[PDB]
């Protein structure tokens, strides 16, 4: 049972410098297995970036030339990533798995992280609940992850969230529920949304108007 | 430097059938590099089967793969709910390594007509001199839909965003959603806001809209 | 069905040192176990005793215990499977044909086309059948490969369906793709619910992870017996770590090995080995194998009898089987029809070519050359014959070895298949000879004469191979063979024909000893069919037949026919004696 | 671990540094494309398959290898283009099966090799001198004075048998030494410490090449540099213990706890089992040898990170170690003996004459055509025997070069001698006496004679037969058919004026005639036989009256001398391959 | 011509390290053996070691292993010894020399160096006292005596050197890292005591001369 | 190790006289075996290689042999230049070993030593100090052995003998015994005595000194 856990920076600006880590417990990095980086372009294709292995000696694919490099520290075990040319192309979700090393191949792998770059400003969103099903917009900010949810887990099924539509550095997510009229509108439900770029939590009330 | 193709890229079945995912190599590959890697939307791959043949610990014992030369394939022998994932081609034969694209496959579903309605804007948006309609088209399948926008009999198609979801976990439907967005003089100067979704599981669009400014 | 073979104790010793010392060991179904050792580690005499083909070269005082059950001495050849190092095929028959043979053998049953199914399948198991109908033949290039003819031997195995396998040294003469190959197919064989059991010389650093236990002898002693991963944590333990880029199984290797080059290395190795010894003694490995053994013996659900099906046909039918595999293993080697017909037929031309006709006149060489070429004849006849079984038994010889250790005939069976198939070849070439010489030469023109002269040189060529066959059944080195027997067959025309010394003078022990050779009674046999009805010309002190006859050998004629008889009484006693010096070859 | 002790050098070499390099060289059976050079002081051993055909790289490299040729590049040692002269003057080729005769001593091996390689100008002082610091380089003063013996197998052990062959090749004090195999048929403890003793030689001022198949885990640690090839296709040519680094850093990792040899060499070996798989793994193996190529281009050495002894002397010192050798073989000579023995014993009592009635005529002929055509049986068997049982040493030894065809042609055929005559004696005279022959001393004396020679003729013809064809079985087959034909063609069997022109030609030059008629003379001479008959006209009947005695002894002598001119010629113009 | 060139003489303090030197000419340097030998006065010789400059090999005497490091400087065909941690025992004179064979087994010293005295002291440069010895009242024998100096050598003579025969000198002893020296005379009576006498001492280490001149007394 | 033992580490001789000078090894070194030859002040020199070749540009006078263990090395008509210490050194095993050597003295009669005592001078007697020296010039054989006495009292501490080797003119041995005391304790007693113990008389010579 080995644990891969990124973390890094979330939202960089470019031509900065930014340095992504790979906590790894359960087993030493100083023992058996070559260590490595993977990137997935939003378009669900993987690339692989490279390894340093257990005796340190590293390796980076071609077509990526002396883009980045890929550091570690014994005792604490950490796997670093710092990639100097970061340029908007490198958005995307990155993470660290292990490699056998007598049939190449990855068997663990980590939860990843999303890494979005550009030089967008943080906003706070703005909410609109709806109602003539009911549910919530929230649009007109940036960066992703908005966690959306419901007052105490009332709409935990029926539920529909609509992957967020980017637009002139500026997101609309959407997310609708059907609920039959045979309970509301008394069992009042609330939409709540969470958004960690700015840490700002709204929960607003629905209300249906003829 | 060997790139890896699959084929095909989406496709869908019913549950119970047998289906076949096909990774091409651009020039040859030894089979003992070969590996095949699952993943689900939400999570990282995980790997489902190494040397071609040989089954990672876990898998459900009813996958199999094989191949040699430029041509390997994966075979499931009969579907079930859980194989609804993206499908990864890699290798090491010579590095770097490389993955395919992936083959995406669905869950087949009878057919159902979606639960279209229309939202007004908030008045969180009234009183800050904005607008947006929203058309949420919900519980589809097939995910082939066609929906389109009208103000006064008048289509408007700019400024309007639209998206969709996966192949939802628990009904196996499709779910869309529609938003116009439009200037707040725009919006108070008509009353009347159409949606037409055309689909291929009735034989005219169900029209639906939103008789008020 | 937790199948298992466990060895409570285990010591072995000849006549004196001791071979194995309180080797204790447990292996269940599905389970891979190597062995490893040194020179003199005894791990060969170990899968020998379990298997049972010691029978009483030595003293076994362990105890066999499978499923629960102790097995007696005479059960080990009904229970395990056993592959030797170097496997002996016949390589003008093809696979299938291999495979058909041998569950000829194997099996009573009838209805031949069960055969097929049984045969088939096996060549589905061991992917043979991408190489069925293949003739075996030579090296890969122009062959069979040797991994096929390893897959082919543990096929001919599996054809009884045993349950426990045992492997002495199977990847010996592969390369490391082949003997990587080999050893990822045993363990296949094991994972289908079978015990399997081998022995490894020099195992690559892959395999390690492969197997599922792994057991370390030395001198007979057990050293290590465990999983790879109870291996590490054991020697771990033990203050030896291994080192960065080592492979596992040279380390410990070397690690418990003795080192012979001089005294105080040997004392520093057995004083490190012994600590390891007694460290593995002590420790929750070897008890809990201990008590594991002990526990299957008093646990009352699965007993279970001897294995692969002792259904043994009697023995015309497996004459009847081995005759035709021999045969057609000769018919199908070109060569060998070609040399085994056309020999004697090279002798009698060469002998033509010496003397192209006989000539009549006694001051030309009218006795001489007739006495020449029948002297010639006698003693070059068995010399072919001899040449031919030198040249072909030896082959069936090992494959009856290796045959015969496993159950399935006896050597002798293999002896009388070899002497029966070679009678028509032996006629064909004789007649072949016959009909060229005989005629071009002008010996007698009689038909009847042709007859008899035949017949007489016929039974020679029959006798030479014989006793060639007798004496390789216990002279392993087909090359003494051909020199004891050709010094024999001079020496036998030497003593026992009149032709160069006359009988009537010589002294009495050398009388006797012609009264058993077969050249005295062909001689015999030759000149009253040459002589008797010649009327010669012209020093020349005879002038007619019956006087030279009278000269040598006198009164022969009135023997004729018998010492046809007793000529061709030579022939069947080989084989009697044959059969018992084949089965001395048993003990040997 | 495995030993310790004292790791002092003895015998170094005295010259300048040698070199050896190849550039671009592409051979085919073979070798595609190798590029090196490496110094004295460096040792570098060769894994991986890297040979081709009956011919290892070494071989190639020596300039002396089979089935093939080379096509491109260049070798040079010292410097110069590779020659067969360079090579003679610098590179020791130790072989992988090679025999040391065995009944010699450490000492006396040593000693017979130091005589005909070190100059004639050296006293024998300065060559014990050498011995013995070649014998203290070796670590074999202890079981100096043991039996180097293989067919004796009681004597030193295995080790110590690979090092003496290496000692007679370090006597001369070579510069570059080159082993093919030399840790084959040895332990692990034993094996190791050759290495570590090879690894002294090339500390010692020398160059140390090694082919080595398969090496072990310890034994690759041993290393300075290593060849890593898949087939005639180099991979990688660099320091061993940084093997493992190079591949890491090109996307090839390897597991701890497993040998790099072994990983990399079955990682880069290329299956035939398919046309897939062959296709895939040539595709990867030209990828990682463009690859080095690359990654070494702009690095230097494309390294990761007197007179002698003359005939006569030659002569003496094979005639020396042959008759020191084979006389101190006893069981061979009791068996060789005793069938002598045994065999004239049977004759003689067969045809007994003295407590009996007199022999016949004809009985005394038969006699003495047996007497003569009888012995070739075992002396043809015997001869071919252990003519190809020395091809091994033949063949080195004269490729090498330290003594021609002429020393070892006239050592070879006198070495017999002193065996031959005791050979002789113990086969004549039980049958003379036995069987009562002519009486006096001078009947005696021609009859041992005329045998003497007949035997020799048919020792130097099966000679000769041994030297001329490839194998054992064609040779046998060739004496025995021509031992046959003489048997037929002796006059005995047939009758000599009833021939056809062929067989005529035939018995003209076949040895057991002229002995069967010279005996006949002899026994027959012009003596009265009671039977009185004038011998003289019996033996004109039988068409021998012709030929006098000495004529017949003159024959015999011409017979034997054109199978030796057969046998040189074979010797020196045909090769003598082994097995 | 074969000649080896060794480094002059040393005075160390114990605990500290010296460093030998031995030139080779008139050969081929670099792929000969050589060794070193240390003769310690009283004693006969001991082996230290055999060096292999083309490729640095040391044969070692193990009770000199851990105190003597070999090497050499094939560029300038220069051998050196190096002695670490020294003691009072380690005072000898120290050689270089070459074998007879190019082979290196057989220590048959062809040709030798010139000694490198290296001596061992904690002892200070110091001037000696000079002392006249008195006869005492009664041939006659006078003399005189050097204590107390240190490093060495020392020149005495008598009657500024004219005194040709009948002068003894006596080697000096180390005694409390100081060396004691004496000398002595045998006159005739005619000379004594009636001519005067003088012993002259001079001390080049210590830059010093004392004219002791000795004149009839006692 | 092989351990090389010379006996008799001197051998008095007489010049145009023969000399024979032995070693043994304590193992078999197979006549790996050479003789050095050494002067004082100068580095030995190499009289012979192994036991019996003699060495280029080393008289014919010089010679040896041996056998098993057992080696010898002869001197014939001996010079005076050929008065000097021999070493046998092996060559067979390492390390290397040499032997004790052994020095060549010249044949001389005997002679008694002259002895005298030499009483501390005032400069010395002004620094608190003193010493009392005695004397023994141009005896034969070397082996003299001089004590000290204080008013009958042994003093065993204080004492230095430094010795010389044989004069090339007289071929006579001389030694000098000085005896170190502080003044109080010189002034502390009236006399002095040192007596010479040696082979040319069966009882001491001895010598005594006091004052006023």
């Amino acid at each position: 049972d080995v644990q891969l856990q990124e973390s890094g920076p979330g939202l960089v600006k470019p031509s900065q410098s930014l340095s992504l880590t790979c906590t790894i417990t359960g087993y030493s990095i100083t023992s058996d297995y070559a260590w490595n980086w993977i990137r997935q372009f939003p378009g669900n294709k993987l690339e692989w970036m490279g390894y340093i292995s257990y005796s340190g000696t590293t390796y980076y694919n071609p077509s990526l030339k002396s883009r980045f490099s890929i550091t570690r520290d014994t005792s604490r075990n950490q796997f670093f990533l710092q990639f100097n040319s970061v340029t908007t192309e490198d958005t995307g979700t990155y993470f660290c798995a292990r490699m056998i090393t007598t049939v190449y191949y990855f068997d663990y792998w980590g939860q990843g992280t999303t890494l979005t770059v550009s030089s967008a400003k943080t906003t706070p969103p703005s909410v609109y609940p709806l109602a003539p099903t009911l549910g919530c917009l929230v649009k007109g900010y940036f960066p992703e992850p908005v966690t959306v949810t419901w007052n105490s887990g009332s709409l935990s099924s029926g539920v529909h969230t609509f992957p967020a539509v980017l637009q002139s550095d500026l997101y609309t997510l959407s997310s609708s529920v059907t609920v039959p009229s045979s309970t509301w509108p008394s069992e009042t439900v609330t939409c709540n949304v969470a958004h960690p770029a700015s840490s700002t939590k709204v929960d607003k009330k629905i209300v249906p108007r003829d | 430097q060997i790139v890896l193709t699959q084929s095909p890229t989406i496709m869908s079945a019913s549950l119970g059938e047998r289906v076949t995912m096909t990774c091409t190599a651009s020039s040859s590959a030894s089979s003992s590099y070969l590996h095949w890697y699952q993943q689900k939307p939400g999570s990282s791959p995980k790997l489902w089967i190494y040397s071609t043949s040989n089954l990672a610990s876990g898998v459900p014992a009813r996958f199999s793969g094989s191949g040699s030369g430029t041509s390997y394939s994966l075979t499931i022998s009969n579907m079930e709910a859980e194989d609804a994932a993206t499908y990864y081609c890699h290798q090491h034969h010579r590095s770097p390594p490389t993955f395919g694209a992936g083959t995406k496959l669905e869950l087949k579903r009878a057919d159902a007509a979606p639960t279209v309605s229309i939202f007004p804007p908030s008045s969180e948006q009234l009183t800050s001199g904005g607008a947006s309609v929203v058309c949420f088209l919900n519980n589809f399948y097939p995910k082939d839909i066609n929906v389109k926008w009208k103000i006064d009999g008048s289509e408007r198609q700019n400024g309007v965003l639209n998206s969709w979801t996966d192949q939802d976990s628990k009904d196996s439907t499709y779910s869309m959603s529609s938003t116009a967005t439009l200037t707040k003089d725009e919006y108070e100067r008509h009353n009347s806001y159409t949606c037409e979704a055309t689909h291929k599981t009735s034989t005219s669009p169900i029209v639906k809209s939103f008789n008020r400014a | 069905e937790p199948h298992s073979l466990g060895i409570l104790h285990a010591s072995y010793s000849v006549s004196t040192r001791q071979i194995l010392k309180d080797v204790s060991l447990y292996v269940e179904s599905g389970q891979i176990m190597c062995i490893l050792g040194s020179s003199g580690s005894g791990k060969t005499t170990l899968l020998d005793a379990m298997s049972g083909r010691l029978g009483r070269a030595g003293t076994f005082l362990g105890e066999v215990y499978v499923n629960g059950r102790a097995l007696r001495r005479e059960q080990f050849q009904d229970c395990f499977s056993y592959v030797l190092q170097s496997d002996t095929l016949l390589s003008s028959l093809t696979v299938r044909e291999t495979l058909h043979y041998t569950a000829l053998l194997a099996i009573r049953r009838g209805n031949p086309g069960s055969f097929q199914k049984k045969v088939e399948a096996v060549m589905a198991e061991l992917s043979l059948s991408h190489v069925a109908d293949r003739l075996i033949g030579n090296y890969s290039l122009g062959g069979i490969s040797t991994g096929e003819r390893r897959r082919v031997s543990i096929a001919a195995q599996l054809l009884q369906d045993p349950k426990v396998m045992l492997f002495d040294e199977p990847t010996t003469g592969l390369d490391c793709m082949t003997a990587n190959q080999i050893v990822v197919l045993l363990v296949e064989l094991a994972r289908r619910n079978r015990i399997v059991v081998l022995t490894i010389h020099q195992p690559r650093s892959e395999l390690f992870q492969l197997f599922d236990k792994i057991a370390i002898l030395s001198f007979g002693e057990l050293i290590f017996c465990g999983t790879p991963a109870e291996m590490l944590d054991f020697f771990n333990d033990c203050g030896y770590p291994c080192p960065e880029h080592s492979n596992p199984f040279d380390f410990y290797m070397d690690l418990t090995s003795v080192d012979t080059q001089s005294k105080e290395r040997e004392i520093e190795t057995s004083k490190r080995v012994q600590m390891i010894e007694s460290a593995y003694k002590k420790s929750a490995i070897c008890h809990k194998t201990l008590k594991n053994i002990e526990r299957m013996k008093h646990l009352k659900t699965l007993p279970m009898v001897p294995f692969k099906t002792k259904d043994s046909p009697g023995v015309f039918s497996k004459l009847g089987v081995l005759l035709r595999r021999v045969t057609r293993n000769l018919v199908r080697n070109k060569l060998a029809v070609i040399t085994r017909l056309l020999q004697n037929l090279i002798m009698g031309l060469f002998l033509l070519f010496f003397v192209l006709r006989v000539r009549s006149n006694v001051l030309k060489g009218a006795i001489q050359d007739r006495v020449g070429l029948l002297y010639q004849f006698v003693g070059a006849t068995p010399y072919t014959g001899m040449l031919n079984a030198v040249n072909l038994f030896p082959v069936l010889r090992a494959v009856s070895d290796q045959e015969s250790q496993d159950g399935l005939y006896q050597k002798w069976q293999m002896m009388l298949a070899y002497a029966l198939h070679v009678l028509p070849f032996s006629v064909v070439a004789t007649m072949i000879f016959s009909s060229v010489c005989y005629w071009t030469l002008g010996l007698h023109p009689e038909v009847a004469r042709f007859g008899y002269f035949s017949a007489a040189l016929l039974a020679p060529h029959l006798i030479g191979e014989f006793l060639t066959l007798v004496l390789l059944g216990i002279v392993q080195n087909p090359n003494i063979v051909n020199s004891v027997v050709a010094l024999l067959s001079i020496a036998g025309v030497l003593v026992g024909s009149g032709f160069l010394r006359n009988i009537q003078e010589m002294p009495i022990p050398f009388k006797i000893i012609s009264y058993f050779t077969f050249q005295k009674y062909c001689s015999e046999i030759l000149v009253v069919n040459e002589f008797y009805g010649l009327n010669f010309t012209c020093m020349c002190a005879f002038t007619q037949g019956i006087q030279f006859i009278e000269k040598t050998c006198p009164g022969a004629t009135s023997r004729f026919t018998m010492n046809f008889l007793i000529l061709y009484s030579f022939i069947p006693a080989l084989v009697i004696l044959g059969i018992v010096v084949f089965k001395i070859r048993d003990h040997l | 671990f495995s030993s310790e002790s004292d790791n002092s050098l003895y015998f170094t070499y005295s010259g300048q540094p040698n070199t050896l390099e190849v550039r671009d060289l592409n051979y085919q059976v073979g070798i595609q494309n190798l590029s090196f050079k490496v110094r004295s002081g460096q040792m570098l051993a060769i894994i991986g398959s890297s040979g081709c055909g009956r011919a290892s790289l070494l071989d190639v490299i020596t300039g002396r290898g089979h089935g093939g040729k080379i096509k491109s590049g260049q070798i040079w040692i010292n410097g110069q283009p590779s020659s067969p002269q360079l090579v003679r003057k610098c590179v020791a080729h130790v072989r992988q099966h090679n025999q040391l005769l065995p009944n010699l001593t450490v000492r006396e091996t040593l000693a017979f090799i130091a005589q005909m390689r070190l100059p004639r100008t050296f006293s024998q002082a300065q060559r014990d001198k050498r011995v013995e610091d070649v014998i203290a380089e070796l670590r074999l003063r202890q079981c100096a004075d043991t039996r180097v013996g293989n067919m004796y197998v009681r004597g030193l052990s295995g080790g110590e048998r690979r090092r003496v062959s290496i000692g007679v090749q370090l006597l001369w004090n070579p510069g570059i030494l080159i082993l093919d195999e030399p840790t084959s048929g040895l332990d692990s403890f034993t094996a190791h410490n050759l290495v570590k003793t090879l690894s002294r030689l090339a500390k010692g001022n020398r160059l140390v090449l090694i082919s080595l198949h398969q090496p072990r885990s310890d034994i690759f640690r041993l290393f300075d540099l290593v060849l890593l090839m898949t087939s005639g296709t180099p991979i990688y040519l660099g320091a061993a213990q940084h093997m493992v680094q190079y591949f890491t850093a090109i996307g090839y990792p390897c597991p701890r706890y497993s040998n790099p040899a072994d990983f990399y060499v079955d990682l880069t070996s290329i299956d035939r089992r398919s046309r897939e798989q062959e296709l895939a793994t040539r595709e990867k193996a030209q990828s990682l040898a463009a690859l080095f190529l690359e990654k070494v281009r702009d690095l230097d050495d494309f390294l990761w990170k007197t007179k002698m002894p003359g005939a006569v002397q030659q002569f003496t010192t094979l005639i020396r170690r042959q008759i020191s050798n084979d006389f101190r073989d006893l069981p061979t000579l009791l068996i060789h003996g005793a069938e002598a023995c045994l065999m004239s014993m049977t004759i003689g009592f067969l045809y007994f004459g003295h407590g009996s009635i007199q022999l016949s005529f004809m009985d005394t002929a038969a006699l003495l055509f047996m007497i003569g055509a009888l012995i070739p049986f075992n002396v043809i068997l015997d001869v071919i025997s252990k003519c190809y049982s020395e091809r091994a040493m033949l063949y080195y030894e004269l490729e090498d070069g330290l003594y021609t065809t002429g020393p070892y042609f006239f050592a070879k055929i006198l070495g017999e001698l002193p065996e031959h005559c005791a050979y002789i004696i113990i086969y004549g005279m039980p049958t003379y006496w036995l069987a009562n022959l002519r009486p006096g001393l001078q009947p005696f004396l021609l009859h041992f004679l005329l045998v003497w020679l007949v035997v020799f003729c048919c020792r130097i013809m099966a000679l000769a037969a041994a030297a001329l064809l490839p194998t054992f079985h064609m040779a046998s087959f060739f004496s025995n058919a021509l031992y046959n034909s003489f048997y037929l063609a002796g006059g005995f069997m047939i009758n000599l004026s009833s021939l056809w022109t062929v067989p005529a030609w035939i018995s003209k030059v076949s040895f057991l005639r002229w002995c069967f008629e010279g005996l006949m003379k002899i026994q027959f001479s012009r003596r009265t036989y009671k039977m009185a008959v004038s011998g003289d006209k019996i033996l004109s009947v039988m068409e021998l009256d012709s030929y006098p005695l000495y004529a017949i002894y003159l024959i015999v002598i011409g017979l034997s001398g054109g199978f030796m001119v057969l046998y040189y010629v074979s010797l020196r113009f045909i090769k003598q391959k082994p097995s | 011509q074969v000649h080896l060139q060794q480094s002059g003489a040393e005075l160390v303090r114990p605990g500290t390290s010296v460093k030998m030197s031995c030139k080779a000419a008139g050969y081929t340097f670099t792929y000969w053996w050589i060794g070193w030998l240390k003769q310690r006065p009283g004693h006969g010789l001991e082996w230290i070691g055999d060096f292999f400059p083309v490729s640095g090999h040391t044969n070692f005497n193990e009770k000199f292993r851990d105190k003597a490091t070999l090497t050499a400087d094939t560029s300038s065909s220069t051998a050196y010894m190096q002695l670490n941690s020294l003691t009072s025992e380690d005072s000898a004179i120290y050689y270089c020399a070459r074998k007879q064979d190019s082979s290196g087994p057989l220590y048959a010293m062809d040709y030798w160096g010139q000694g490198t005295s290296v001596t061992v002291s904690s002892a200070k440069t110091t001037p000696p006292s000079v002392y006249p010895l008195a006869p005492g009242s009664a041939m006659v024998t006078l003399g005189c005596l050097v204590k107390g100096y240190f490093p060495e050598p020392v020149t005495v003579t008598w009657n500024s050197g004219s005194l040709s025969s009948g002068v003894h000198t006596f080697p000096a002893v180390l005694q409390s890292d100081l060396y004691t020296l004496s000398s002595s005379v045998t006159v005739p009576s005619s000379t004594w005591p009636s001519e005067t006498v003088t012993c002259n001492v001079a001390h080049p280490a210590s830059s010093t001369k004392v004219d002791k001149k000795i004149v009839p007394r006692d | 190790d092989i351990q090389m033992t010379q006996s008799s580490s001197y051998l008095s001789v007489s010049l145009g006289g023969r000399v024979t000078i032995t070693c043994k090894a304590s193992d078999h070194i197979n006549n790996w075996l050479a003789w050095y030859q050494q002067k004082p002040g100068n580095a030995p020199r190499l009289l012979i290689s192994a036991a019996t070749s003699l060495e280029t540009g080393v008289p014919s006078r010089f010679s040896g042999s041996g056998s098993g263990k057992d080696y010898t090395l002869s001197i014939i008509s001996l010079q005076t230049e050929d008065v000097a210490t021999y070493y046998c050194q092996q060559y067979w095993s390492t390390p290397f070993t040499f032997g004790s050597g052994t020095k060549l003295e010249i044949k001389r009669a005997d002679a008694a030593p002259t002895v005298s005592i030499f009483p501390p001078s005032s400069e010395q007697l002004t620094s608190g100090g003193a010493s009392v020296v005695c004397f023994l010039n141009n005896f034969y054989p070397k082996d003299i052995n001089v004590k000290w006495k204080i008013d009958g009292s042994e003093r065993q501490n204080g004492v230095l003998n430094s010795t010389t080797d044989q004069d090339s003119k007289d071929s006579t041995y001389s030694m000098s015994s000085t005896l170190t005391l502080t003044k109080d304790e010189y002034e502390r007693h009236n006399s002095y005595t040192c007596e010479a113990t040696h082979k040319t008389s069966t009882s001491p010579i001895v010598k005594s000194f006091n004052r006023a």
